[PDB]
């Protein structure tokens, strides 16, 4: 089997963590990401071509550039910022709205679970607006991209949703 | 298509370079954009998505002597020689991929745009042992 993902999200959500923790199986001290990594993980018979594109403000008009081809979508969201799910919101919407990423399946990371008070898996499905989203293929997963929980759980939804 | 050039404004550097193909060693005419840590080429100064994305990782630039070509620098990484540069590029289908080159080879109009491309993309290189790290790691596992 094979899947391209592409996995966004602001800045310091957690992505290239998620990204590395799927290809070496370790947690890395990670540095904000410029361009994009890319990299392609075997999970359970399924390869995925995974692309972790920087979220800084300034790289954000260029996530367009990656839609073509995309089959997953991978949002990962820092679930202990309530300042920025506002913002989160708005830029999921731009994505999955786009015509070129109608047909992509979407994985919700709510990522940085450990962290006290951190939103829930129900508390982000209300704040990034997926309740009113009833005709697209959507699930959030909780995760905590250090440990790895909930990361195969993630990829395992995307597996059985994918068609 | 998609106007992403908000991503463009106000560069460290941009102009036109020769350069040279990954696996198929063919040279194109590029409109190349140094900004944000990345270096960016174009097919025309029209277009509005880049043609190729070179995310400028603990790489180095050094001078070389082309038999046809003037004014040659090249990309690369000195602490791993021989392994694959990460880049993208745009296939006709507007579908991104991942680069193939070992090194960038590059030719610059006149010497002196070759002597202001260096210094400008030295200056550029995000430098971090992140890179190394990842690199490193990737290689001790690879099947
Ligand atoms: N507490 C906690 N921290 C996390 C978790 N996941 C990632 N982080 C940390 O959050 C910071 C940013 O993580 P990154 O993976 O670099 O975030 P990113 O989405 O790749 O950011 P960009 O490269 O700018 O797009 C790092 O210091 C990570 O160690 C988590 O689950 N819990
Ligand atoms: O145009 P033709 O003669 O077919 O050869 C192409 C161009 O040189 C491409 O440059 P550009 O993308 O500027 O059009 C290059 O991609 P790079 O941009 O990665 O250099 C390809 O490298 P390989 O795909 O590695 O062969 C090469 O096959
Ligand atoms: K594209
Ligand atoms: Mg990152």
């Amino acid at each position: 089997g094979s899947m391209r993902i592409l996995m966004l999200g602001l800045d310091a959500a957690g992505k290239t963590t998620i990204l590395y923790k799927l290809k070496l199986g370790q947690s890395v001290t990670t540095i904000p990401t410029v361009g994009f990594n890319v990299e392609t993980v075997t999970y359970k018979n399924v390869k995925f071509n995974v692309w972790d594109v920087g979220g800084l403000d300034k790289i954000r008009p260029l996530w367009r550039h990656y839609y073509t081809g995309t089959q997953g979508l991978i949002f990962v969201v820092d679930c202990a910022d309530r300042d920025r799910i506002d913002e989160a919101r708005q830029e999921l919407h731009r994505i999955i709205n786009d015509r070129e990423m109608r047909d992509a399946i979407i994985l919700i990371f709510a990522n940085k679970q450990d962290l006290p008070d951190a939103m829930k898996p129900h508390e982000i499905q209300e704040k990034l607006g997926l309740t009113r989203i009833r005709d697209r293929n959507w699930y959030v997963q909780p995760s905590c991209a250090t440990s790895g929980d909930g990361l195969y759980e993630g990829l395992t939804w995307l597996t059985s949703n994918y068609n | 298509g998609n106007d992403l050039t908000h991503t463009f404004f106000n560069p460290d550097r941009e102009g036109w370079l020769l350069k040279l193909g990954g696996r198929v060693k063919t040279w194109k005419r590029r409109w190349f954009i140094l900004t944000d840590n990345c270096l960016y080429y174009f097919e025309y100064t029209t277009d509005k998505e880049p043609r190729g994305i070179i995310p400028l990782e603990n790489l180095s630039i050094r001078e070389v002597e082309d038999p046809r070509k003037p004014n040659c620098f090249e990309l690369y990484n000195p602490s791993h020689k021989g392994q694959v540069i990460k880049a993208c590029k745009t296939e006709a289908d507007g579908r991104v991929v991942e680069g193939n080159h070992v090194v960038y080879r590059i030719s610059a109009p006149s010497p002196e745009e070759k002597e202001e491309w260096m210094k400008s993309i030295k200056a550029s290189i995000s430098r971090d042992p992140f890179y190394d790290m990842l690199a490193t790691r990737k290689r001790r596992i690879a099947n």
